[PDB]
DNA sequence: AAAAGCAAGCATAAAAGATCTAAACATAAAATCT
DNA sequence: AGATTTTATGTTTAGATCTTTTATGCTTGCTTTT
């Protein structure tokens, strides 16, 4: 309806058409395919980046190119998809409608190289999220990347991973031979500039460019960028101002106090303080971090005891422990028995102390060591 | 070579001369399939690579019989791969049994059902990264005692022999040859079996607060002389560099995999974040920073 | 490289027709073939029946 | 034949049927005043509107709305600890959003749902929401792959499907592959999929998933906080209605020590229940305070001094001796054998014989299996360790007082 | 004074211990032959 | 309208993995007899 829902709507974060950030690496992927389709050698090619920077758009924009459906077979492949790691070939003949006697993957890997040996058009290959193909032995991803030196082979394929180094450390059987290793291309993470281009996009695909003053964006991005550089939580952050605003005022452009808001927000059961208090007590007076649950139990029915209220038994206290470990102040290290389970705190005190917003109780526990 | 113990108690014109050398055991072959026909086996023990010299007796020899090559300076090859090409590419028998020595078993059958069909076996380095255990030596033993299955087989290591009893090496009857060509060791040492400037190009690809984590790091390495983890996690909350403890430690687990840093706990339970890099490179790169 | 030589495979079948004597004509009948296999065979089996007249 | 039943079930056609009682449940107006404050308080009675939940209902109505009429598609991450209004709220807003498509203020939209703990693998997910779709049990290869047909290819009239997601965390696993193509799926433009995602940790995308999923599940999130003092209170009294059958301050005593240890409502619903039942066989027909303070000792127990009051002597001697050596030798491991020579002084001070170390062994079986201390496998006696798992004053605390 | 000898220290590694997963094995749905 | 491989599937057990923890061993740093 309004300006606010249409905002919401086309920030989307979905496939699109247009991407001004990606623009030399769309350049210098489509001189690869076109360099490598004029000498009609094969090629491969691995890309990589950190998520949310938009190798998958880049990609998904390239295999729908009219010119490159001319020329060559495009292939895309999930990995994720697939059942397991050596089913991939079996997905592959699936996308190539290849005749296979079947039932067995050393047949559908034979029936691939004989149609890699005798394909009639080019082949990209594209295997999203490639990192699911590792294994131990990883015969899979070194049959895969062998398949560009293959005599004859026509085959040039695209991997792409979120690792800087999932091709040396995870492949390092193919630096020995220069014709195998692919040709490696980062994505970096996108700068504030990009990300108020991509905003500058989305909202003048449909005419809401006003919802947003200039500064705000500049804020917005400036946060996003020095975090992440990912435009998916840009775009998540751009959607959630406008549903926030929504459900706020119910044109109006959104202030700086809106957007510092939801930026500084993204980014006591009264047992469970004494448990957190007992807890600060035995790591501030005692050098050996080493707590057990009945080391800790032991000490907290002590200070139970002498603030004259009623203490859990043990089977609660676990509970107790175990609902404090959901907010992510503990963690609990398992062992054979409850008794034995190793309490780990992973927030500061000085944390802690703000947490429980109980000062007068905290300063009466702290200074009692006395009961430990 | 007959070695002192002293030393352990006190502890062009090679181009042609090499191409005369291939030339002499290239013409060492019909005398290896008349030895090869009397059921004895070939090993050779030179000093170069012998990898050239039975692919040239596989090439211009073997040209018509059945042959399994076998790359033993492989990594990655298991001695169930072995028998799994054997059981189901040369007799179509399927899946070998997961048992090894059953396996086996079950290929002296399947031979001792065909004769005249013989199975000639290259194995390049019989000493390889995956063979050095005692079961896959029991297992090719085994193989080379059947009178269809004929084997020849490289050696390099200097102490291959040390897993070969009597039993193996009456199963592998072996006809030693000096086969000493001088050629280098590429294939066989191409394999995974056998830095300042990378820190700067994962560095590059950081986003502003890694850069800033791994600054602090790299400022309290240098003022020091491996930090204590509550101090990078004050000064990154003081520099508002992270969020919460969670994702430092995400943060700092990306750095554990990128090797940047090395992760040392201490007996009091703190985590020390030693960086793995000398002094002087670390303060050039604090002034390539600046 | 050489086809031999891949990443991935460690062994590579050459089969020729396996189901489920190696010297040519030439050699099998030349006499010193012929003497070698007979003076071999009688060895052998005087061996063998030592063998098993020390077992029995 | 067997299979014609199979595939009859396989296919869905026919109805999972349970055996229906043989004689009629009992009419309602025979019921007492107090079974009626029983059965109104039985926390499988989910209000019709919840109380103290409102802020979370307009957040959850307010997303799922706008992702509902802009035909987009999204995730959520709705989390909390056990028992705070969480799926009953998520279902309230999906009944809600269902009675309003139903008279044409809104799109209509289909509702999937899952639990990750009604699957024996994380796969079978994929087993169950196309079970919820065409009916059919099939494969989850087949299954996976139907339902990739399903949303990554436009196929108009496709109506909105909003996939509600209980316990994600037992999805997770180490490939983490369902949740990623669970979170994946909205990101196509193809697919209308509105995910719902409940859990208890408020760190799970941190802590456990993966970068991109993280990256996937965004950073609209909600939390729902344990119920305080009051709104324990105020929960109960819309459950009993006018009645007062339940004193105020009796079902104050029961707010204020529920949420004192967990905030968890169905603890403070089965108390109650308790307390019912208690005054029930009482002959009184209001829930006093002493009632529900019996109900509050019973439920939560703290039956361990008893059970060292209820051991027999040796045992009680035994239980001495092994505090006596955590005292002694400072460590809190011990052998049998130093426990066994404490167990002769203590037994030559007090008088009687001790049975013989085959019969000691015995007794230390018994106390480990009853869980009063951890001990290993009797073969390597005198050698074995032994724990102490009551604490050491509550064994002074049952043979003194 | 020269080279064998006792505490120290980090380190590959070895047990282990849970834990998750891939392939071998038992088994059911089903085209196929009669 | 009934028997036979054929194939797709589920279970189980052996092996890969994560993690702690413990130890001999590789090296160091003195240490001390000949
Ligand atoms: N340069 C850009 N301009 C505009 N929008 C973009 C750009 N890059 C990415 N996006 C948006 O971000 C969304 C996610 O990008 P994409 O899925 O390609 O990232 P990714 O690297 O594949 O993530 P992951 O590594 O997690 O798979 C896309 O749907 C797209 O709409
Ligand atoms: N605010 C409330 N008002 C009334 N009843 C409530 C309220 N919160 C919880 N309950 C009762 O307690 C029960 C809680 O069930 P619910 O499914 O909400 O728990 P949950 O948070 O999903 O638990 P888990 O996280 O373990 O799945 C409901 O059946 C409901 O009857
Ligand atoms: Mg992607
Ligand atoms: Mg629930």
């Amino acid at each position: 309806r309004n300006k606010y829902q249409n905002a919401r709507r086309v920030l989307n974060s979905a496939e699109t058409q247009n991407l001004p950030g990606r623009e030399s690496q769309l350049q210098e992927l489509r001189e690869f395919f076109s360099n490598h389709l004029e000498s009609q050698t094969s090629g491969s090619l691995y890309v990589s980046g950190q998520p949310g920077t938009g190798k998958t758009a880049c990609l998904s924009l390239l295999l729908r190119d009219p010119d490159f459906s001319k020329r060559l077979q495009r292939v895309y492949i999930n990995c994720t998809s697939i059942a397991s790691v050596g089913a991939v070939y079996k997905k592959l003949c699936t996308e190539l409608q290849l005749k296979v006697s079947g039932r067995t993957e050393r047949d559908h890997l034979e029936a691939i190289q004989r149609h890699l040996k005798t394909a009639k058009r080019m082949l990209l290959l594209v295997l999203d999220e490639i990192d699911q193909l590792c294994t131990s032995r990883q015969e899979v991803l070194y049959t895969i990347f062998e398949w560009p030196a293959l005599p004859g082979s026509r085959i040039l394929l695209v991997g792409i991973a979120n690792s800087l180094d999932l091709t040396d450390r995870a492949l390092m059987r193919l630096n020995a031979r220069c014709e195998l290793k692919p040709r490696l291309m980062h994505f970096p993470p996108y700068s504030k500039q990009q990300i108020v281009e991509i905003f500058k996009s989305r909202l003048a695909e449909a005419e809401v460019l006003d919802v947003f003053p200039p500064v705000t964006l500049q804020l917005l991005a400036a946060k996003v960028s020095a975090i992440s550089g990912d435009v998916r939580r840009a775009l998540d952050i751009g959607r959630r101002v406008v549903e926030i605003a929504e459900q706020q005022k119910r044109l109006k452009p959104v202030q700086v106090t809106q957007v510092a808001a939801v930026l500084n927000k993204v980014y006591f059961p009264l047992q469970q303080k004494l448990m957190l208090c007992t807890l600060v007590l035995m790591l501030r007076n005692e050098r050996n971090k080493d707590i057990s649950m009945g080391r800790l139990h032991e000490v907290y029915r002590r200070v139970c005891a002498k603030r004259n209220i009623l203490a859990l038994d043990q089977a609660e206290f676990t509970g107790t422990v175990d609902l404090v470990e959901t907010r992510g102040i503990l963690r609990i290290m398992r062992k054979k028995e409850p008794r034995l389970h190793k309490v780990l705190l992973q927030w500061d005190e000085e944390e802690v102390h703000a947490a429980l917003s109980d000062k007068q109780l905290i300063a009466s526990i702290l200074s009692d060591t006395a009961c430990l | 070579f007959v070695p002192e113990s002293d030393g352990y108690f006190h502890s062009a014109e090679h181009e042609g001369s090499i191409n005369a050398i291939m030339e002499e055991y290239r013409s060492y072959f019909p005398k290896w399939m008349c030895i090869l026909n009397e059921g004895f086996n070939i090993l050779l023990y030179g000093l170069g690579s012998k990898h050239q010299l039975l692919q040239s007796f596989h090439r211009e020899v073997l040209h018509k019989q059945t042959v399994l090559v076998v790359n033993g300076f492989f990594p990655s090859l298991t001695i169930k791969d072995m028998l799994d090409s054997i059981t189901s590419d040369i007799l179509d028998a399927g899946i070998s049994p997961a048992n090894p020595h059953e396996a086996v078993d079950m290929i002296e059958e399947e031979f001792a059902l065909i004769p005249e069909t013989h199975l000639f076996l290259i194995v390049h380095n019989l000493d390889g990264a995956m063979l050095r255990n005692v079961k896959a030596q029991a297992i090719l033993s085994r193989l080379a005692r059947i009178p269809n299955i004929h084997l020849l087989a490289s050696i390099d290591h200097i102490n291959t022999p040390l897993l070969w009893d009597q039993g193996k090496l009456c199963s592998f009857n072996f006809s030693w040859w000096d086969c000493t060509t001088m050629l280098p060791y590429t294939n066989e040492t191409a394999f995974e079996n056998s830095a300042l400037s990378s820190m700067r190009s994962v560095f590059s690809s950081l986003t502003t607060n890694s850069r800033g984590i791994y600054m602090l790091i790299v400022k309290y390495q240098l003022k020091n002389k491996g930090m204590p983890f509550r101090d990078l996690y004050s000064s990154c909350r003081e520099a508002f560099l992270v969020s919460s403890d969670l994702a430092l430690r995400a943060q700092l687990t990306e750095f554990l995999d990128h090797k940047l840093v090395k992760s040392k706990r201490s007996v009091d339970g703190s985590e020390q974040l030693t960086i793995p890099i000398d002094g002087a490179l670390l303060q050039q790169f604090l002034e390539e920073q600046e | 490289m050489d086809p031999t030589i891949s990443v991935s495979k460690g062994c590579f079948v050459y089969k020729n027709g396996a189901t489920r004597s190696l010297l040519g004509k030439e050699v099998v009948q030349q006499p010193f073939y012929e003497e070698y296999r007979k003076a071999w065979n009688q060895i052998n089996d005087h061996i063998a029946d030592l063998q098993h007249r020390s077992y029995a | 034949t067997p299979s014609q039943k199979m595939k009859k079930i396989r296919a869905g056609e026919l109805s999972p049927s349970m055996q229906q009682r043989t004689d009629l449940p009992a009419k309602d107006s025979s019921k007492s005043e107090l079974q009626l404050a029983r059965e109104q308080l039985h926390v499988s009675v989910v209000p019709k509107s919840l109380p103290c939940r409102e802020r979370e209902f307009e957040n959850i109505y307010a997303f799922l709305e706008g992702k509902i009429q802009d035909q987009c598609g999204g995730c959520m991450y709705v989390s909390g600890v056990p028992g705070t209004g969480k799926t009953a709220t998520v279902t309230g807003v999906i009944r809600t959003l269902q009675r309003m498509a139903k008279q044409n203020e809104l799109p209509a939209f289909e509702y999937l749902e899952i639990n990750g703990m009604r699957l024996t693998e994380p796969r079978q997910a994929y087993v169950q929401i196309y079970k919820q779709l065409t009916g059919k049990t099939v494969s989850w290869e087949q299954a996976h792959a139907l339902l990739e047909k399903r949303f990554t290819t436009p196929a108009p009239r496709r109506v909105t499907t909003v996939l509600l997601v209980d316990e994600l965390d037992i999805l997770c696993n180490r490939r983490q592959d369902v949740v990623y193509n669970l979170l994946d799926w909205p990101t196509k433009s193809a697919a209308k999929l509105v995910v719902v995602t409940i859990a208890n940790t408020m760190d799970l995308p941190e802590r456990l998933l993966m970068g991109k999923v993280t990256s996937r599940l965004g950073l609209t999130r909600l939390t729902f906080q344990p119920y305080s003092h009051k709104q324990l209170q105020e929960i109960v009294t819309a459950r009993l209605g006018g009645s007062e059958t339940f004193k105020g301050e009796a079902v104050q005593l029961v707010a204020r020590k529920v949420a004192a240890v967990s905030g968890d409502a169905r603890r403070a619903l089965d108390i109650c229940r308790r307390a019912t039942e208690i005054a029930d066989t009482a002959a009184v027909k209001c829930v006093t305070m002493l009632h529900v303070q019996q109900a509050l000792a019973e439920m939560i127990a703290s039956a361990k001094v008893q059970a060292i009051r209820n051991c027999s002597r040796m045992e009680q001697i035994f239980l001495q001796a092994i505090a006596a050596e955590v005292t002694r030798t400072g460590v809190e491991e011990t052998t049998f054998m130093g426990v066994y020579q404490q167990v002769e002084t203590i037994a030559a001070f007090m008088g009687v014989t001790f049975p013989p170390p085959g019969r000691a062994l015995r007794l230390c079986s018994k106390l480990g299996a009853e869980r009063l201390i951890i001990s290993e496998h009797s073969r390597n006696d005198l050698f074995q360790k032994i724990l102490l798992n009551v604490s050491a004053d509550d064994i002074h605390y049952a043979l003194r007082v």
